[PDB]
RNA sequence: GAUUAAGUUAUUAAGGGCGCACGGUGGAUGCCUUGGCACUAGAAGCCAAUGAAGGACGUUACUAACGACGAUAUGCUUUGGG
RNA sequence: ACCGAUAGUGAACCAGUACCGUGAGGGAAAGGUGAAAAGCACCCCGGAAGGGGAGUGAAAUAGAACCUGAAACCGUGUGCU
RNA sequence: GACAAUGGUAGGAGAGCGUUCUAAGGGCGUUGAAGCAUGAUCGUAAGGACAUGUGGAGCGCUUAGAAGUGAGAAUGCCGGUGUGAGUAGCGAAAGACGGGUGAGAAUCCCGUCCACCGAUUGACUAAGGUUUCCAGAGGAAGGCUCGUCCGCUCUGGGUUAGU
RNA sequence: CGCGAGCUGGGUUCAGAACGUCGUGAGACAGUUCGGUCCCUAUCCGUCGUGGGCGUAGGAAAUUUGAGAGGAGCUGUCCUU
RNA sequence: AUGAUGAGGUUAAUAGGUUCGAGGUGGAAGCAUGGUGACAUGUGGAGCUGACGAAUACUAAUCGAUCGAAGACUUAAU
């Protein structure tokens, strides 16, 4: 199987709009002044 | 499974080395004629 | 007054970098370094390195404080591609495109 | 009740870290072998804890050999340590002693970087 | 009460389309020519065991490639030109 | 009243060369900063790469992969939708 | 001025548009040529101007000459760039942590444990290959990931026979 | 003669081979016999699952009506009368 | 599969551990004994036990960020 026609711009990108990534989660350091992710550790 | 071209020294330099060219007038023909198109490389 | 600076030919395809820098966009420069310093993807460093050097025009060149400052664009482009292949079944040996990007950014004050 | 590969290998694996910890308190691990390797290194603790020879046999059946660590100048084995310090160390302590922080991912493959320390 | 009811419409853009601006890639186009192509007029039409044709290896302060030269090597002499 | 870099010799670039074939043999691509190298002292972010100022220049929005820089194709912004 | 005729494939006839070169004439051009871009511009068509922007040095017009004179299709030839698509793939196999190093480590160095072949994945040599061997540096490209690492890059150096 | 980008490949349609038969022959079938490479990563529609967006004139939480749609729909023997 | 559904997130049993337990296996180790021994018995339904059931904050669900209303017009009805 192979396409029967080539995909559209305009079609190409409909299908990349759930393409994003998740800006992160992120909380910050107390007092240490940098910032990190959720739950995690404060380096 | 062993595919074509096993090298060896002799067999090239016999056969494809400048005196056997030398050897028969249709060697030196071929000489001739890559000495008229001026490959760098002539006899191996 | 609104400075910017530009990383050409980064290794990295540009469809990637695009997915990182959209995350960038637009936002307050500190949160912007922040996102750029968690977010894990190799875009993620290099353009890290781009709104540093930015930032640094900004406050050496135009005198400018570095806390209000903000991300008013970023974006890569296209930039050339090296052309590479791998050898495949039956003798036949298909192209590899390893494309480039160019990073531009530029941070803001007002529009004096 | 997780994996990563086949089960010797888990079984290796597993070992091969909870010797270790003991061996270093603190330890740099995904964080899915944290979570398998905490119950492993908690029942040895226990074990160790009991004290009798039985259980001295059962824990040398799982823990991995001679690495005798180099305290104030001497070699005690790992076991050795494990019923001779760790043991006497959280004794008065419940079992429940271990620990596991999120250090977020490594660069390499992204894979959850996490720490775990039995304090 | 905007309350009850019956009716009528709107805002939204995850994303998309047309238009526009500004960039990027790519190397068309214009301009250019050291290289070719077809001929005219005249010289010349051979070289070789007194070892050619064509090459290999060398030769300079540094030297890989090309030319130039050869253990007298990136040249020696000689008569002229400058 | 021939070509003007896909043309004209295969070859305007160290071409019968890269490269391919055991061999005979087959055989490419690839020209252009500027008048002058004046080829960006110096400062700055950066490991470098690269880049913003400061500068040379008539012009570097002529900066070396360098005259002009079309179309495909990739993007940022959005007036209407 | 009335009056007629004007669908059209193969094809016949006719009249024209535009390209490059040439002749002569008349001009334009660093106070900005061609080219390129943008525009609501004119002609019955091919097509012609004009303004702005770019560019930075060559061009038109008139008449006549002559043509390598007009592209959308040849599974056409060469170049670029898409689509498929962040998809298939990343080439047989056990790795774990500690300590270094570094701008940066799953991947390089050390260590410990672990595991694997052992008529071999060991040891030696003929072919064949020709600097890949060594030491110090390097990290753009090569390595199917990463790279401080290398059969990759730079500099230097390595092969000794009467038997 | 539904269904080989769902499967098989025994039949029949290649190359080897043999018997009968025909042709002088090379060969051939109105015949028989033993053997004999089934490729494809699904783009659109379609179909099975399964989330986002907006809508549903305030913003939510739980409970719901059921326009419509789908599923199921088979049958023996024996006792009694 | 992922997402979705659901159970929880310290005023907390959500997982791990811990301590009991169901089920499972079937008599641990060490020691004593009897044997020339291979072994047998005893101590002892022993020891061990992934998902199953309880109790317990011992470890981890920490800090925190984002999203989400102010209710259009008309006409008839108090
Ligand atoms: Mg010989
Ligand atoms: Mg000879
Ligand atoms: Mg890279
Ligand atoms: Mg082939
Ligand atoms: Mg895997
Ligand atoms: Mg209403
Ligand atoms: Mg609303
Ligand atoms: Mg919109
Ligand atoms: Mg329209
Ligand atoms: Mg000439
Ligand atoms: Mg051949
Ligand atoms: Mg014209
Ligand atoms: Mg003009
Ligand atoms: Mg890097
Ligand atoms: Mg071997
Ligand atoms: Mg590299
Ligand atoms: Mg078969
Ligand atoms: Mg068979
Ligand atoms: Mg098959
Ligand atoms: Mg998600
Ligand atoms: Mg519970
Ligand atoms: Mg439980
Ligand atoms: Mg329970
Ligand atoms: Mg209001
Ligand atoms: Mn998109
Ligand atoms: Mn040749
Ligand atoms: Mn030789
Ligand atoms: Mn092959
Ligand atoms: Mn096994
Ligand atoms: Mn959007
Ligand atoms: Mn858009
Ligand atoms: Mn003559
Ligand atoms: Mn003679
Ligand atoms: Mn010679
Ligand atoms: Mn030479
Ligand atoms: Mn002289
Ligand atoms: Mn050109
Ligand atoms: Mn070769
Ligand atoms: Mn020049
Ligand atoms: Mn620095
Ligand atoms: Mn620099
Ligand atoms: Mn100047
Ligand atoms: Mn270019
Ligand atoms: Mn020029
Ligand atoms: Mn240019
Ligand atoms: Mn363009
Ligand atoms: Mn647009
Ligand atoms: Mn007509
Ligand atoms: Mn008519
Ligand atoms: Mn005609
Ligand atoms: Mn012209
Ligand atoms: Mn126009
Ligand atoms: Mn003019
Ligand atoms: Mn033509
Ligand atoms: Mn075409
Ligand atoms: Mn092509
Ligand atoms: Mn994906
Ligand atoms: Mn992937
Ligand atoms: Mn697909
Ligand atoms: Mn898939
Ligand atoms: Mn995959
Ligand atoms: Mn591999
Ligand atoms: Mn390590
Ligand atoms: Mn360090
Ligand atoms: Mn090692
Ligand atoms: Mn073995
Ligand atoms: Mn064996
Ligand atoms: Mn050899
Ligand atoms: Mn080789
Ligand atoms: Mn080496
Ligand atoms: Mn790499
Ligand atoms: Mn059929
Ligand atoms: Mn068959
Ligand atoms: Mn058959
Ligand atoms: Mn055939
Ligand atoms: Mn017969
Ligand atoms: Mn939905
Ligand atoms: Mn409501
Ligand atoms: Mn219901
Ligand atoms: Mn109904
Ligand atoms: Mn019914
Ligand atoms: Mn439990
Ligand atoms: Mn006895
Ligand atoms: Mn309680
Ligand atoms: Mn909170
Ligand atoms: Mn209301
Ligand atoms: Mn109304």
């Amino acid at each position: 199987a192979v396409p029967k026609r080539r995909t559209s711009k305009t079609r190409k990108n409909k299908r990349r709009t759930h393409f994003k990534i998740s800006v992160p989660g992120m909380t910050e350091c107390p007092n240490c002044g940098r910032e990190y992710k959720l739950s995690h550790r404060v380096c | 499974v062993k595919r074509t071209y096993q090298p060896n020294k002799r067999k090239h330099s016999k056969v494809h080395g400048f005196r056997k060219r030398m050897s028969t007038k249709n060697g030196r023909k071929v000489l001739a004629r890559r000495r008229r198109k001026g490959r760098k490389v002539l006899s191996a | 007054m609104e400075a910017k600076a530009v990383a050409r030919t980064i290794r990295i395809a540009p469809r990637k970098v695009r997915l990182v820098l959209d995350l960038i966009r637009g936002k307050n420069a500190a949160e912007a370094i922040a996102i750029l310093k968690l977010t894990n993807k190799a875009s993620s460093p290099v353009i890290e390195k781009v709104l540093m050097s930015a930032l640094a025009n900004a406050e050496h060149n135009y005198d400018m404080n570095t806390d209000e400052l903000v991300v008013k664009e970023a974006y890569a482009n296209e930039g050339p591609t090296l052309k590479r292949f791998r050898p495949r079944a039956q003798g036949r040996a298909s192209a590899i495109n390893k494309r480039t990007s160019h990073i531009t950014i530029v941070v803001s004050d007002g529009k004096e | 009740r997780k994996l990563g590969r086949t089960s010797d290998q888990r079984k290796a694996m597993l070992r091969d870290l909870a010797t270790s910890l003991i061996i270093s308190e603190r330890i740099e691990t995904t964080e899915a072998r944290a979570k398998e390797v905490r119950s492993v290194v908690e029942k040895l603790i226990t074990l160790g804890k009991k004290g009798d020879l039985a259980s001295r046999r059962n824990a040398a059946k799982t823990l991995r050999n001679v690495e005798i660590l180099n305290e104030d100048e001497t070699t005690q084995t790992a076991l050795q340590k494990l019923f001779g310090e760790i043991a006497e160390r959280y004794t008065e302590r419940q079992g429940g002693y271990t620990r596991i922080l999120k250090q977020g991912p490594r660069r390499g493959d992204g894979a959850e970087s996490v720490i775990i320390e039995l304090v």
